[PDB]
């Protein structure tokens, strides 16, 4: 089909933070692209169509870049209700195709696990 | 203000069989694309199958395809899901998703809340060894 890759798995930000998700294609896709927010038992969410366009009602903080082969989708300032698994799905041909996900969380507790 | 109410899932037996149902609101149904997409525990979304406006063209996964029928109701503007078949593989949170416009490449505008197929007996059972 067409693989989307979701660089990384899981990340811990802080509140106020810009943070960064990389959604890679195998082919290429055009700009045939679109982010989905989900909150832990809910539904995914469109964030961004077309690479770069903001579905309606959506906040100014989330954005989207790139063209062809990778893609960015970016949070100028960490909210907690951001809190969710981030998703990129490419419209290029059939199947349509979802990327793995990208786990968004708050740091806490465990030693950024940095040792 | 798009409304999908989906019922029908529930724990079903392997060689099983289930129909879905997704009931939708607030646009014009009949003149929308309509997906399946489903969401298996530890893993992320596969969508299934898609129907066109009339109840024209669909499109299923190769996973999906003999097993699942996909159809339309315009009258009373619901989607259907007929699983037979049923395969643990198979086990998900099922959502119905509307198409962003009136196409299969869209990105998907509007969901629905989710219903569950446990396509399970007892994991598996195997003595030999």
């Amino acid at each position: 089909d067409i693989q989307m890759t979701q660089s990384p798995s899981s990340l811990s930000a802080s509140v106020g933070d810009r943070v960064t998700i990389t959604c890679q294609a195998s082919q290429d896709i055009s700009n045939y692209l679109a982010w989905y927010q989900q909150k832990p038992g809910k539904a995914p969410e469109l964030r961004i169509y077309d690479a770069s366009n903001l579905e309606t009602g959506v906040p100014s903080r989330f954005s989207g870049s790139g063209s062809g082969t990778d893609f960015t989708f970016t949070i100028s300032s960490l909210q907690p209700e951001d809190i969710a698994t981030y998703y990129c799905q490419q419209y290029q041909n059939l199947p349509l195709t979802f990327g793995p996900g990208t786990k968004v969380d708050i740091k806490r507790t465990v030693a950024a696990p940095s040792v | 203000e798009v409304h999908l109410l989906e019922s029908g899932g529930n724990l079903v037996q392997p060689g099983g069989s289930l129909r879905l149902s997704c009931a939708a609101s607030g646009f014009t149904f009949n003149i929308f694309v309509m997906s399946w997409v489903r969401q298996a525990p530890g893993k992320g979304l596969e969508w299934v199958s898609g129907v066109f406006g009339s109840g024209g063209n669909t499109d299923y996964a190769d996973a999906v395809k003999g097993r699942f029928t996909i159809t339309r109701d315009n009258s009373k503007n619901t989607l259907y899901l007929q699983m037979n078949s049923l395969r643990a593989e198979d086990t998900a949170i099922y959502y119905c998703a509307k198409h962003r416009v009136s196409y299969v490449l869209t990105g998907f505008d509007s969901w629905g809340q989710g219903t569950l197929v446990t396509v399970s007996s007892g994991s598996a059972s195997a003595p030999t060894l």
